[PDB]
RNA sequence: GCUCGCCGGAAGACCAAGGGUUCCUGUCCAACGUUAAUCGGGGCAGGGUGAGUCGACCCCUAAGGCGAGGCCGAAAGGCGUAGUCGAUGGGAAACAGGUUAAUAUUCCUGUACUUGGUGUUACUGCGAAGGGGGGACGGAGAAGGCUAUGUUGGCCGGGCGACGGUUGUCCCGGUUUAAGCGUGUAGGCUGGUUUUCCAGGCAAAUCCGGAAAAUCAAGGCUGAGGCGUGAUGACGAGGCACUACGGUGCUGAAGCAACAAAUGCCCUGCUUCCAGGAAAAGCCUCUAAGCAUCAGGUAACAUCAAAUCGUACCCCAAACCGACACAGGUGGUCAGGUAGAGAAUACCAAGGCGCUUGAGAGAACUCGGGUGAAGGAACUAGGCAAAAUGGUGCCGUAACUUCGGGAGAAGGCACGCUGAUAUGUAGGUGAGGUCCCUCGCGGAUGGAGCUGAAAUCAGUCGAAGAUACCAGCUGGCUGCAACUGUUUAUUAAAAACACAGCACUGUGCAAACACGAAAGUGGACGUAUACGGUGUGACGCCUGCCCGGUGCCGGAAGGUUAAUU
RNA sequence: AGGACCGAACCGACUAAUGUUGAAAAAUUAGCGGAUGACUUGUGGCUGGGGGUGAAAGGCCAAUCAAACCGGGAGAUAGCU
């Protein structure tokens, strides 16, 4: 069983997109931005336990984050953690 | 033309990187070397 | 049998092959195979320590018995064989017990043969004894040097190894080299020659059939520069110089053997 | 947007490596872009990479690395055992359709599959670090069965033609559908079963190996593809309906057959050859210590788990390696039409491009080409370069030769199209029908339909029929090297090196020799028919004299002679 | 059957011209040799400087080779400019 310490630090911010309000409109799938060690498992309890909607499925992937230049000097912006979290059907969170 | 540079991360990190300089004692100099100057990249690890 | 091949081609031309139809065409007999992959002759720094050692087809070593330990139980011969390894034939033979072996093939024998080891054995080729037990005169092969070690004299296709005295605890060899050589009476060895006489007729026709048997191309010492050889160096062909190694010793005559361990076993030198 | 041109075994498509946001959208034109730029792989901002099944991780090992102890070495360290790493190899499982501006075997729809944990119900000998089996392996060749794929007809939809003709032996397009599941075929391999006994498999074995039997004659293994199902679905020419003129939304016919056919599959086959062709695990099985009505094994249903990381884009290239948006370099996969032997070549398809300065002019001269009177090597160091020859079938072919060659020697003839033989032949393919059946994915017979060389004769057009592209110049004497190979990366490819063969010589195995203060290691898991060194260089006929010099080998009496005493 | 023949891919580099502040610090065009083998090629490994490796050209060892490169002895020494 994760923890409530854990479960209240994974989950970071919604994504919003244009991609991701059509995943909600059409696939019932919400886009978080989460923590970059979160597991698949964690995420899932999270979501169920603070959002107290039912998880059908986890996916995730890593941002790579972008080089930038400011003020002629380079600079590299943070990897991150995006999950699409598909709900069941009859949530709508 | 078939030049000198061929790049191949894996040889690259076995001939050069950070736990092939600290196999031998000859390559622990080296990294006291480049610490001692303040290189900012110890090795071709990163 | 020694067949000479027809010249369809300029590498066809001289090319003597060696054909035996007594071997088995098959696999051999995987219990006894072990992997051996190739040295190109360096040694364990990396360097070339023998030259001319390259390439060449893959082979699989094959188990031989050298020593003939199996006293006692008769062994009937299945087939003889091709052994990549060596110059002689061996021959895979069946142990009564139901233990499989592979030995070298001595001269004449073929499948249906039995043989024997051990010091009541009888004396006839392929059985292995005691060489206090073997007749003086005999022509024998695969000969211990140590009781007990395993064969080491007379080996290759076509070789063997006459008694020629026994005093006591030792017997007096004649090797295949003109040597006279003291072994101890209790070294085994193998009556009767090795097989595959014909071995040293064949020819090998063209520069890519010594490519297939791992040897590398040599180059002679007086086609160099003086820092490869003693023997390079000149304008056009020359030579002037008492023949060397690329080592700098005296080739030609030159004796090399210093063993004063084993001097006392040697009655005479191979001349 | 219409036309034109170029690539199409690539200049298309897709991966691996390598790169790292170059991807997509909006916005901007300073600098960057060899010009301008409204454009961009440029600036700026936002977006974008979704996996139980793909890869990595993981399990397993190769070469090799590292290496507890150990052995060795002034120190640093060297080598190496047990072990532990190390893929370029072995090991579980997913396909079709749809969808985004940008991801998709990852999302969605449909249909599947694998392995492990649990909980059960039911029969139960389970159990390794050990045994055995298996995994598990070369080159070449030969043909059979196939499929991918194509072509033609049938089918369905549309057409009736800008200029003579075009209701027809007319034109255009489509005619697609997977993994899985079921069937176990063409074919390949193998004799099955049950007892008895045993010096073998480090001990045990009921397993493997071996000996004897009795009996049974087909049991097992493997296997492309087809067929059925998956699929009353999906896709689908088009038509329609909106268009923010980018494309969306809706609707939807036929969806068959015959022939041709791979370098792909069966095939890790079969045949044959000598140069004799990885390892280890998963997997199958065997018992041991232990456990022993338990745990555990096995089959079934259910139930949970299958994490993490990669996934955008380029990838024969303007994104990699070349300082460049550089005519260079860069492993693997896919492989349509007509002609063709072909992956050559020409023209095309799908698909992609016109190579980031243009506009004129129409001097010399330079570069890359085309043609040339008469002559035809007079050129020149030299036929350098150019010109020429060039295909297939048949006729014909010298010296010499190691009997294979030389040889495509040389030299010649035929070649298009149309008709007949024959409304399409020899051949290939094979339906219906038929019969029999150890009952099928069967056999035998039968030939409809399909496909289809080449030959001869006749006729016919042109200057010319291998019409383009493509595609040997030939012969004579002679040096040298036998030959195929190899070499001065970047001015030398040769007569140089190598070579098979030959000889001398060393070497008796703890081999000579080599690398190494050494331990060791190569030589070699080889053993004188072997290995090292040296010279010579296929083959043929041969290889004469000299031991004074220098070297090597043997001798061992005498002279000379070190440390030591 | 074959270090067999002809010929693409692939590997090589014989001749000529061009290029020579190149498109390119070794290439392009047209020809040319090998093309089942002593063949070619991917990935990974091993051999290290008086050392390696060399079908041997003093070849090659990161555009460097009759002794690599980097740092040090080092401001070597220079009856020479
Ligand atoms: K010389
Ligand atoms: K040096
Ligand atoms: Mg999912
Ligand atoms: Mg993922
Ligand atoms: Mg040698
Ligand atoms: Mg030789
Ligand atoms: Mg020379
Ligand atoms: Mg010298
Ligand atoms: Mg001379
Ligand atoms: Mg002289
Ligand atoms: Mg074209
Ligand atoms: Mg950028
Ligand atoms: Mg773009
Ligand atoms: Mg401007
Ligand atoms: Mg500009
Ligand atoms: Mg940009
Ligand atoms: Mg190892
Ligand atoms: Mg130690
Ligand atoms: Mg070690
Ligand atoms: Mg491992
Ligand atoms: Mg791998
Ligand atoms: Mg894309
Ligand atoms: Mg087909
Ligand atoms: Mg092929
Ligand atoms: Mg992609
Ligand atoms: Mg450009
Ligand atoms: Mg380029
Ligand atoms: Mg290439
Ligand atoms: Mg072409
Ligand atoms: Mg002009
Ligand atoms: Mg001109
Ligand atoms: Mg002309
Ligand atoms: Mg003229
Ligand atoms: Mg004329
Ligand atoms: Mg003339
Ligand atoms: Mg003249
Ligand atoms: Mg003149
Ligand atoms: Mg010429
Ligand atoms: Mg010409
Ligand atoms: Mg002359
Ligand atoms: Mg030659
Ligand atoms: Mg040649
Ligand atoms: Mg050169
Ligand atoms: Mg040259
Ligand atoms: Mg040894
Ligand atoms: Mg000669
Ligand atoms: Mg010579
Ligand atoms: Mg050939
Ligand atoms: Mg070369
Ligand atoms: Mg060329
Ligand atoms: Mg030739
Ligand atoms: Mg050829
Ligand atoms: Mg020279
Ligand atoms: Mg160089
Ligand atoms: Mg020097
Ligand atoms: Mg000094
Ligand atoms: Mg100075």
């Amino acid at each position: 069983m994760i923890r409530e310490e854990r479960l209240l630090k994974v989950l970071r911010a919604p994504h919003v997109s244009e991609k991701a309000s059509t995943a909600m409109e059409k696939s019932n799938t919400i886009v978080l931005k989460v923590a970059k060690d979160a597991t698949k498992a964690e995420i899932k309890a999270a979501v169920q336990k603070l959002f107290e909607v039912e998880v059908e499925v986890v996916n995730t992937l890593v941002v790579k984050g972008k080089v930038k230049r400011h003020g002629q000097r380079i600079g590299r912006r943070s990897d991150w953690k995006k999950a699409y979290v598909t709900l069941k059907e009859g949530q709508n969170l | 033309m078939k030049r000198t540079f061929q790049p191949s991360v894996l040889k690259r990190n076995r001939s050069h990187g950070f736990r092939a300089r600290m196999a031998t004692k000859n390559g622990r100099q080296v990294l006291a070397r480049r610490r001692a100057k303040g290189r900012a990249r110890l090795t071709v690890s990163k | 049998a020694v067949v000479k091949c027809k010249p369809t081609s300029p590498g066809r031309r001289h090319v003597v092959k060696v054909v035996n139809p007594e071997l088995h065409k098959g696999k051999p007999f995987a219990p006894l195979l072990e992997k051996n992959s190739k040295s190109g002759g360096r040694n364990n720094n990396g360097r070339i320590t023998t030259r001319h050692i390259g390439g060449g087809h893959k082979q699989a070593y094959r188990i031989v018995d050298f020593k003939r330990n199996k006293d006692g139980i008769p062994a009937v011969v299945e087939r003889l064989e091709y052994d990549p390894n060596r110059s002689a034939n061996i021959a895979l033979v069946l142990y009564k017990d139901g233990e499989r072996r592979y030995i070298l093939a001595p001269k004449g024998l073929k499948a249906g043969d039995q043989i024997q080891s051990g010091v009541d054995a009888a004396i006839k080729p392929g059985n292995t004894l005691p060489m206090r037990n073997i007749p003086v005169g005999s022509t024998v092969h695969n000969v211990e040097m140590k009781p007990g070690k395993g064969g080491q004299l007379a080996r290759s296709a076509g070789t063997y190894v006459q008694i020629v005295a026994r005093d006591g605890a030792y017997v007096t060899l004649r090797l295949r080299s003109g040597e006279m050589r003291k072994v101890e009476a209790d070294c085994r060895a193998t009556l009767g020659e090795v097989g595959n006489a014909e071995h040293m007729l064949r020819v090998l026709g063209k520069a890519g059939a010594a490519r297939w048997r791992g040897v590398r191309p040599t180059v002679r010492g007086t086609a160099m520069n003086p820092v490869d050889h003693p023997h390079g160096g000149g304008e056009g062909r020359n030579f002037g110089k008492h023949p060397v190694t690329p080592w700098g010793v005296q080739t030609k005559g030159k004796k090399t053997r210093s063993n004063k361990r084993t001097d006392k076993f040697i009655v005479r030198r191979r001349s």
